[PDB]
């Protein structure tokens, strides 16, 4: 199944191997250290995992493997705006990228990646909104950006791609469901 | 005295490149370099500036004749060589410079400072602890300061010092801490509290005292998930397990997508290895987060039952059957891994059952994607057949998903088909020509099957190519190991195929046949050594990105993050692909040394000359890995023309690994194979022995190395490490991995050649065909 945690940085060598088979644009390590070591609490992975059973133990020689049965399938690397010029205005961060295995699709792993990824903006840095770009004829990225998670399409950048296409910048503002009241022992009858 | 005349010329200079305006330092300089021509400082300078403007071999020259010329110098010479060297990575040089600059007088304290960066980048933290504290000493006033001493006074061990040295910040600090900088304090709380709590060990007071620290700081810590983890862990250390119960149920709720959280919680339960509270702890959980797998999927891990256990799984993966979901059988496949036997026919049974109520017509989405469930069922349980047949009806059904193409592909792959493999790849890459995922399945598939050029032309459909006909370039630009390093492994088969038709060569025809195969073989060999060469630069490089981070975290405020750096780039040379070019890099290093040890026409040729330079010239600008000016060596010739082949390697790839690596993910077999040809038989038994111990004196492997051990004992080579190992077989007086290996020694240890490739024949029966034919045509060859 697919486990979903903080990243750290023993998953930047893999996150850029995800990133130069799903996307053309890619970047250099250290642009990855620069994130994990600027803002190691905003970005997120989602992984593969193999639970011991009661009933894979050495790593795979492979681009994808963090870990012996372990496997990165998606990530959202985050950041916030740290242009000297916006040091005055408010705080708000940006979602370098994200991307998942698309035979990791309709499993809600971007969604959730995205969820955390949100969060973590809120709380650790009280981020006040959050942009990104999508590519005009990304319309799974587009319906899931706008339609579940809310963001508003603030500007359409033309050329934006290095082939030429144009992009969707985004930007975002930050009941009685059945809940873990986390005192009560969850064990009884 | 006009000496002052041409000194305050030279600060002029110094100045105009501290402005970043070389060109203008440069002239003044040139000036100086004409009175007088000896005068160190400006020969200095302009070595530095001519570095910053990129006349690098001249740089080098003016800073060589400069260092030549001084064999002391003054303050700001000594400075300006620190620069130079640390510009050009020589940093125990620069450490060297920047540090006699403060023996001939420097009165500027911000050398300290280049040196802490430099110190720590080459693991010397000993001394940048030294400088760390000078520097703070004499600026006090900034964080940055007081956060970089107590990370070299961590580091070196004195936690209690760093602990004190981030307290008295703290102290300094309180009341003055605008919203700018509480981030930072937040990282430097947590980061404190980090240093407490591993000094705290397992004492119980000292852990009650990390808490009560840890409840101190919480509203000024936003790591709520690194505050709420480390909570946590010290609760459990406490046996406070019903407290722990409770911030694990917390960090559930905040990320209940999480495995670990859970199965941690189990433990502070102590419901761990009781299935019965489990499957109701997992119950429960289910109701508080119906989308999340760990309640779903965890029971699927320990149910006994083989009711309760079907029930379960079916409800795990036919909703993910229903909804189309590609990814269903790969979420289950760690059970078909850890619970084969029992959980595997559950499945079959479970989804061709499903199977069989669906309507092609009416249930579209579900038939083909459960089709697809089945084929990489059977696939995973080695039954092609079935496997080719369910994957064929969903291709039937719906051709135009890329996933089809792919599971398809992956099958023929076993079957030992690549060129078809690829081809099926390239027939789904038709339906998502953006997408680069299916391009890069492409690209692998292509090199598998050593079709270099078609992979490369995939590849560059998606590459940045700009002064260049294909992506190889971008490619090392960007630090594509997936592609460098199977890359490389293509090259050396091809160099084998190639070597196999210049050995099958025996009226001119011929001639010219044998002197176009000489160069290819020559060609591959040198390319797939280049290119595993590529791998190791890469991550010299990830070492080298260090440098800006031992002062960048400081000043950004984020130390724990920081140490962790540390941590990742001393393990950078135990990296998968890292091992992996370094042990494939290894056939050929190895076998050069064995190789080096054991072995009128003007008119016309001058026309022949220049076509067979000619297309060189057209074949280097197609490998060309990278820029003209920095590599001359396109094809690799140097690389294999070397008579140090075992010290390239030890140089270039095995030191960095052996000297990083872990003693339990250590490769014996490698050691072995590797001191064998430096000569250290000494090291041959201990990696022998080393592998005896983890592995057991029944493997087959075990038994190989050690015959071709005992063939070292006589005769050769000399007397005493050969007694020395001859008396050490005191501790110690199928299995075609076994035959294999003493198949690569049949020359140095006396056995029957042809018997024994006979015996590894007849050992591939149970082995795929995939497996099997890799070995009968780059294993065991003429
Ligand atoms: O190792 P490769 O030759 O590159 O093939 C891998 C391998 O699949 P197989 O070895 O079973 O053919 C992986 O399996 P693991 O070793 O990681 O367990 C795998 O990943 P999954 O089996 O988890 O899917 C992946 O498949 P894919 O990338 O489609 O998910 C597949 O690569 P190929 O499909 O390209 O052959």
């Amino acid at each position: 199944p697919i486990n979903i945690r903080r990243a750290t940085i023993n998953d930047i060598i893999c996150m850029q191997n995800a990133n130069l088979h799903n996307l053309p644009e890619n970047y250099m390590m250290k642009y990855y250290m620069y994130h994990i070591l600027s803002w190691p609490e905003a970005s997120f992975v989602a992984t593969t995992t193999t639970l011991d059973c009661e009933d894979g133990r050495t790593i795979k020689l492979d681009p994808t493997y963090l870990a012996p049965g372990e496997k990165l399938v998606g990530y959202v690397l985050v950041k916030m705006n740290d242009d000297p010029d916006q040091q005055n205005e408010p705080p708000n961060g940006h979602i370098t990228s994200l991307s998942v295995m698309r035979t990791y699709r309709r499993m809600g792993i971007a969604e959730n990646l995205m969820r955390q990824a949100l969060f973590a903006l809120r709380e650790v840095h009280q981020a006040e909104y959050v942009s990104l770009h999508v590519r005009q004829s990304n319309r799974a990225a587009l319906h899931l950006y706008r339609d579940t998670l809310a963001f508003e399409v603030l500007s359409i950048e033309k050329s934006y791609y290095q082939d030429g296409e144009d992009a969707y910048a985004m930007k975002k503002v930050l009941e009685e469901k059945l809940e873990d009241d986390l005192e009560s022992d969850l064990l009884e009858d | 005295i006009a000496l002052k005349k041409e000194n305050d010329q030279f600060l002029e200079a110094l100045k105009l490149y501290e402005g970043k305006q070389y060109k203008k330092s440069l002239k003044l300089l040139d000036a100086i370099l004409k009175k007088d021509g000896s005068h160190v400082d400006s020969l200095a300078l302009k070595g530095l500036d001519l570095y910053s403007v990129g006349e690098k071999d001249d740089a080098a020259s003016y800073v060589a004749n400069a260092i030549r010329k001084i064999e002391s110098a003054s303050p700001i010479c000594c400075h300006v060589l620190g620069i130079y060297m640390r510009n050009t990575k020589e940093y125990k040089e620069s450490i060297k410079w920047f540090t006699a600059a403060l023996n001939n007088g420097s009165t500027n304290k911000q050398i300290y400072r280049d040196l802490a960066t430099l110190q720590s980048q080459i693991g010397d933290f000993k001394n940048a602890l030294v400088s760390r504290k000078k520097y703070w000493e004499a600026f006090l006033g900034y964080r940055a300061n007081w956060t970089s001493l107590a990370v070299a006074q961590d580091v070196n061990g004195e936690r209690q010092q760093a602990i004190n040295t981030l307290s008295q910040f703290e102290k300094l600090a309180e009341g003055k801490i605008s919203d700018s900088e509480k981030y930072e304090h937040s990282e430097c709380l947590m980061y404190k509290n980090d240093i407490m709590y591993k000094a705290a060990s397992d004492n119980q007071d000292k852990l009650q005292n990390v808490l009560k620290h840890l409840n101190d700081i919480e509203p000024c810590v936003f790591d709520k998930f690194g505050l709420l983890e480390r909570k946590a862990t010290i609760y459990m250390k406490l046996g406070q397990l019903k407290d722990a119960s409770i911030v694990y149920r917390t960090l559930i709720k905040r990320n209940p997508d999480n495995f670990k959280y859970y199965k941690l919680l189990e433990v502070s339960l102590g419901i761990q290895g009781d299935n019965k509270l489990k499957k109701a702890l997992y119950g429960k959980l289910e109701q508080f987060y119906p989308r999340c797998e760990p309640p779903k999927f965890i029971p699927l891990t320990f149910l006994q039952d083989k009711e309760e256990l079907s029930k379960k799984l079916r409800e795990y993966v036919l909703p993910q059957l229903e909804r189309g979901v590609p990814a269903t059988f790969s979420n289950v496949k760690p059970l078909y891994q850890r619970r084969k036997s029992k959980v595997s026919p559950l499945l079959e049974k479970i989804v061709l059952d499903y199977l069989s109520g669906l309507d092609p017509t009416q249930d579209p989405i579900p038939f083909i994607w459960t089709n697809y469930y089945l084929s990489q069922h059977f696939l995973f349980l080695k039954d092609f057949p079935k496997a080719q047949e369910y994957i064929d009806a969903a291709l039937d059904h719906t051709p135009t998903l890329v996933e089809f193409y792919i599971l398809k592909a992956r099958i023929l792959k076993h079957l030992g088909l690549m060129d078809t493999a690829a081809g099926i790849l390239e027939e789904g890459r038709q339906l998502d020509l953006q997408d680069r995922f299916i391009n890069c399945k492409t690209v692998k598939y292509f090199l598998r099957a050593n079709n270099i050029d078609k992979a490369v032309e995939v590849a560059s459909l998606f590459t940045k190519n700009d002064d260049s006909v294909n992506g190889i370039k971008d490619l090392h630009l960007v630090e594509a190991s997936w592609f460098i390093v199977e890359q490389a492994e293509a090259y050396y088969r091809l160099y084998l195929d190639r070597k196999k038709k210049l050995d099958d060569l025996a009226s001119e025809q011929i001639a010219n046949d044998i002197k176009e195969n000489q160069w290819l073989v020559r060609k591959y060999k040198g390319l797939a050594l280049k290119r595993f060469n590529a791998i190791p630069k890469f991550y010299k490089q990830f070492e080298d990105d260090q440098l800006d981070f031992h002062s960048y975290c400081m000043r950004k405020g984020t130390p724990r993050a920081y140490l962790e750096m540390l941590e990742w780039g001393k393990a950078l040379y135990t990296k998968p692909m890292y091992v992996r070019a370094m042990k494939e890099a290894s056939k050929l290093y190895f076998q050069m040394h064995d190789d080096r040890l054991k072995r009128s026409q003007k008119k016309k040729a001058k026309k022949e000359a220049a076509a067979m330079n000619k297309r060189k010239e057209t074949e280097a600008k197609s490998v060309a890995a990278y820029p003209s000016d920095q590599d001359n060596d396109v094809f690799g010739e140097k690389l294999i023309e070397t008579s140090t082949p075992m010290e390239d390697f030890a140089t270039e790839f095995y030191n960095n690994y052996s000297m990083q690596v872990r003693e339990d993910e250590r490769d014996y077999i490698l050691d072995f194979e590797f001191n064998y040809r430096i000569g250290k038989l000494a090291l041959c038994f201990a990696s022998l022995n080393k592998f005896a111990k983890r592995f057991g004196t029944t493997s087959g492997l075990f038994g190989s190395m050690a015959i071709v051990l005992l063939h070292a004992t006589r005769n050769d080579t000399p007397f005493d490490p050969i007694l020395k190992k001859v008396v050490t077989k005191s501790l110690e007086k199928n299995d075609i991995n076994g035959l294999l290996f003493l198949y690569r020694y049949r020359d140095d240890v006396p056995i029957g050649s042809s018997n024994l490739k006979e015996m590894i024949i007849s050992s591939l029966s149970p082995l795929e065909p995939h497996s099997q034919n890799e070995i009968l045509q780059y294993y065991l060859y003429p």
